[PDB]
RNA sequence: UGUGGUGGCGAUAGCGAGAAGGAUACACCUGUUCCCAUGCCGAACACAGAAGUUAAGCUUCUUAGCGCCGAUUGUAGUGAAGGGUUUCCCUUUGUGAGAGUAGGACGUCGCCACGC
RNA sequence: GCGGUCGCCUCCUAAAAGGUAACGGAGGCGCCCAAAGGUUCCCUCAGAAUGGUUGGAAAUCAUUCGAAGAGUGUAAAGGCA
RNA sequence: UGAUGGAGGUAGAGCACUGUUUGGACUAGGGGCCCAUCGGGUUACCGAAUUCAGAUAAACUCCGAAUGCCAUUCAUUUAU
């Protein structure tokens, strides 16, 4: 159970949600980013993949711009038991994100160790991924 | 250390009489106003917001001091202006203070010379 | 069993006549708690924020300005 | 002024060594020696002989 | 602590009001100046004994 | 200098869902002199003055008339294909 | 007293030549002394209060208040209520009274002789001096004092730069080292 | 015409920053004997004055620095009508956002007295 | 069946009038005040910056900045400078 | 149905308070090791204070839709 990042409660429990559609929130820090282009959920242990395929594959420096925290507490039943009582123990740390939103942003590296480690994590996401850079800019830094 | 200014909290008074009480329909406002030197004395209406009659500290009659005298003055003045108009129950105002002190003065004044109160 | 299972009963507020109408002798206007809308011309208030018309008129809402709003009465 | 709080005090003559700089209020009293125009005329035995030069910062 | 108390009224001799008190802060008879119905004046009336 | 300007309605409907899967552009221009209007552009031409000087170019709207200095002011964009839409002007001249 | 009229002399033209004013009613003046004396110990007896109480108001001719906690601290033992300090204000000669009163007797009497300690500025001119002693007075008795406190003394003026302020008590007295 | 006094109108009235002012007004400043006052305190609070000075308050004027109010519109979202997978997405059709605005904006209107 | 629950009150689920169930998601109640009531007057907090013996992270202060960041006998909402 | 004024915090936006948490610049000089039996706290956190950019809400709000609901000596058409 490696979970990287929690959240300090003030609430127990959460509904179990519903995902449509976003927009925006495009690139910030990095010179080149991904894309998805689904909508899940993303549990804890696939951003803690998406470090060590970030990490290994970048040697020796280069920047990583994790971008989203998981908040929302998953439950789930016990194993035996009928339906009726109450909601299970809390066991999951989970954030969706849908089409359009960045996972990571990556500066400082060309572009060839860049296209391999974004490759690296993807597989290890259930998300279609597309590669961006600042590609479309309204400013010249 | 700057002074704190003193009309501010005496207007504030006022704003707390009025949103008490105003209700100047036929019943307009007496009105109690200080200064150094001079008492200004006037009768405001609701709704037009048109004075009535007022009583000047010194433009008129006699004098007087920071004492009753010219008080008893303005409210003879004010009570004559208002029989002059017909007009017997007028409500006060009351400045920012207590009735102690160029108020009873004004007041008892305007009581007893031909105004219901 | 969970520690829910714990709720009141719905005590029905919101408003009970709308503008553009004839009110009775004191009848109730919006059911407050807190008072959320202050009083005006011919508006009594009682002891539960309940709001009143008392000349038989016409109830119609107005601004404070910018903050809150005012139930209006007018006669005839 | 509120009644009936105050304490005791009068402008109490204070003599010195040098010159008698005996222009001030004391609260404690005693017998009543130099009722003078020039200073008090009330109570001297508050006595400080400190000149201000007697720690002469002033003058050294 | 507190009791349901009825006030006494010493002159009509009835057993005319109702109130509460605490009798940790008041272990006297309660005395206060109330109206009665069939006297139509304002009367001393005490704690019935 | 040689651009193209197109014209549109106060209210065009909800045929604005039809359009995006044609290849239009919806936004929103308003200036200085000239105070604010609709008007339409293309995808295929806005990345051909990208290529002219950069991202801060000279803009003049051509009716065969005179000019609109416009100087974008935002483009925030599509999910999905990240491509043109709200395309806001601001025409702050000489 | 004197230094009214050491202001109505000498020190007001000579606010006016540095200063250069465009009126007299453009000029800072001294307003109040407040004067501040805590126990704590309070909390086991108040009688240090009382005779607290007794020397100042042996010292200038008031009684103070009593100030409570407004607060509620568990290590200094506090709840909300619990009388604290005492408060002395001065107006009048009782002010000038009390500056000769620090020029003449009870300062050129105070162990380890330097003079005044500057640095009490607050930027604003509000010298503050948290005094050493209790016995320092000629109006204190040996044999009643009990402990070996001193004095909070808030002194605040109209002096609008610390440069004000220092010219001024420099001109009031107050031997700065 | 200026001041003072008392009125409404969403601060477009406001905050800042700066410049000028005392005929009168107002305000500070003189003192408390007198009414009154302090859980100490003529600082306020009430009084008895009129020495000074425009210093501050206050009045005029500037200023889009702060703050407020903002069209045109794009788009999300959404009623009615439809279709593929039903997690959702798309389309006919009305209706529109919040943002980011361009700009306005350092007031308008009421009554009286006095100086006029 | 064993467990647990059975009356009342504040929120959310509750689909922007009301209303609307579940062994759904949350908290409290079975009192208290002789003034914690009524009237009439007066006052403005939370904090933060600096000088200041006992005095320290803060006891009492003083000066300024400061729109609620406090309080409102008791649960929660909604109010109230 | 059309016209008219009104009840209000669902949809999206959802930052201003209550919250969750990201990276950049500063830090109060704190916690040491101390160079100590005052030049540096070089160096480790610079955290609180801030402070810039970017997000997140069933028990968040600076804001705020259609649509339904309530009303009208209203207008049309029909039978309630
Ligand atoms: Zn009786």
């Amino acid at each position: 159970m490696l979970v990287p990042k929690r959240v300090k409660h003030r609430r127990e429990f959460r509904g179990k949600m519903r995902g449509e559609a976003k927009g925006g929130k495009e690139v910030a820090f990095g010179e080149w980013g991904l894309q998805a282009t689904e909508s899940h959920w993303i549990t804890n242990r696939q951003i803690e993949a998406a470090r060590i395929a970030m990490t290994r594959y970048m040697k020796r420096g280069g920047k990583v711009w994790i971008k989203i925290f998981p908040h929302k507490s998953y439950t789930s039943k016990a194993i035996g038991v009928r339906m009726g009582k109450g909601k299970g123990a809390p066991e999951g740390w989970v954030s969706p994100v849908k089409r359009g939103k960045i996972m990571f942003e990556i500066a400082g590296v060309p572009e060839e160790v860049a296209r391999e480690a974004l490759r690296l994590a993807s597989h290890k996401l259930p998300v279609k991924t597309k590669i961006v850079k600042r590609e479309e800019m309204g400013g010249e830094s | 250390i700057t002074k704190p200014d003193k009309n501010k909290t005496r207007q504030k008074r006022h704003r707390r009489v009025r949103n008490k009480i105003s209700g100047t329909a036929e019943c307009p406002r007496l009105n109690i106003f200080r200064s150094n030197k001079n008492i200004y004395a006037q009768v405001i209406d609701d709704v037009a917001g048109v004075t009535l009659a007022s009583a000047s500290a010194l433009d008129k009659e006699i004098s007087g001091g920071t004492k009753t005298e010219t008080a008893a003055a303005v409210g003879k003045l004010v009570a004559e202006r208002a029989a002059e108009k017909g007009i017997k129950k007028v409500v006060f105002d009351r400045g920012g203070y207590l009735y102690h002190g160029r108020v009873q003065a004004l007041a008892e004044a305007a009581r007893e010379n031909g105004l219901e109160f | 069993s969970t520690s829910n299972g714990r709720d009141s009963e719905s005590k029905r507020l919101g408003a009970k006549s709308a503008d553009g109408q004839t009110v009775t002798g004191g009848s109730i206007l919006y059911r407050q708690r807190g008072t959320k809308i202050y009083p005006g011309v011919n508006v009594g208030i009682g002891g539960d924020d309940t709001l009143f018309a008392k000349v038989d008129g016409v109830v119609r809402f107005e601004r404070k300005g910018r903050d809150k709003k005012q139930v209006s009465v007018y006669p005839v | 002024m509120k009644q009936d709080i105050h304490p005791n005090y009068q402008p109490v003559v204070f003599m010195d060594s040098t010159t008698g700089f005996k222009f001030l209020s004391g609260s404690t009293k005693g017998s009543s020696e130099t009722v003078e125009w020039e200073d008090g005329n009330t109570y001297p035995l508050l006595r400080v002989e400190v000149t201000s030069d007697s720690h002469p910062f002033y003058t050294g | 602590m507190r009791v349901n108390i009825t006030l006494e009224c010493t002159s009509c001799k009835e057993r005319n009001y109702l109130t509460n008190k605490n009798k940790r802060n008041n272990p006297d008879r309660l005395e206060k100046q109330k109206y009665c119905p069939r006297e139509r004046k304002v009367t001393l009336h005490r704690e019935t004994k | 200098v040689q651009l193209e300007v197109k014209e549109r309605a106060i209210r065009p409907r909800s045929l604005r869902n039809q359009l995006r899967h044609e290849g239009k552009v919806p936004a929103i221009v308003y200036g200085y002199q000239i105070e604010s209007t609709p008007i339409y552009f293309e995808e295929k031409d806005l990345s051909k003055i990208l290529r002219e000087h950069g991202a801060n170019t000279v803009i003049k709207m051509t009716v065969d008339g005179k000019n609109i200095n416009t100087l974008m002011s935002k483009a925030q964009l599509d999910t999905f294909t990240g491509q043109m839409l709200h395309v806001e002007f601001l025409s702050v001249n000489m | 007293n004197r230094l009214k009229e050491k202001y109505i002399k000498e020190v007001t033209p000579s606010l006016v030549e540095k200063f250069n004013y465009s009126s007299v009613m453009q000029t800072p003046k001294v307003d109040k002394i407040v004067i501040n004396m805590g126990v704590g110990d309070a909390v086991s007896n108040a009688k240090n209060l009382d005779k607290a109480v007794e020397e100042l108001a042996l010292i200038t001719g008031q009684k103070p208040l009593i100030t409570k906690a407004k607060k509620s601290i568990a290590g200094f033992r506090l709840r909300e209520g619990m009388p604290i300090g005492a408060k002395v204000t001065l107006r009048g000669e009782r002010m000038y009274e009390f500056l000769d009163k620090l020029v003449t007797v009870s300062l050129p009497r105070v162990r380890d002789f330097h003079g005044v300690s500057k640095k009490a500025f607050d930027g604003r001119g509000n010298y503050t001096l948290g005094i050493k002693e209790q016995l320092i007075f000629p109006e204190v008795d040996y044999d009643l004092v009990d402990k070996v406190r001193g004095m909070d003394i808030v002194i605040v003026t109209t002096a609008n730069t610390d440069e004000e302020s220092r010219e001024l008590l420099a001109q009031l007295g107050m031997p700065f080292q």
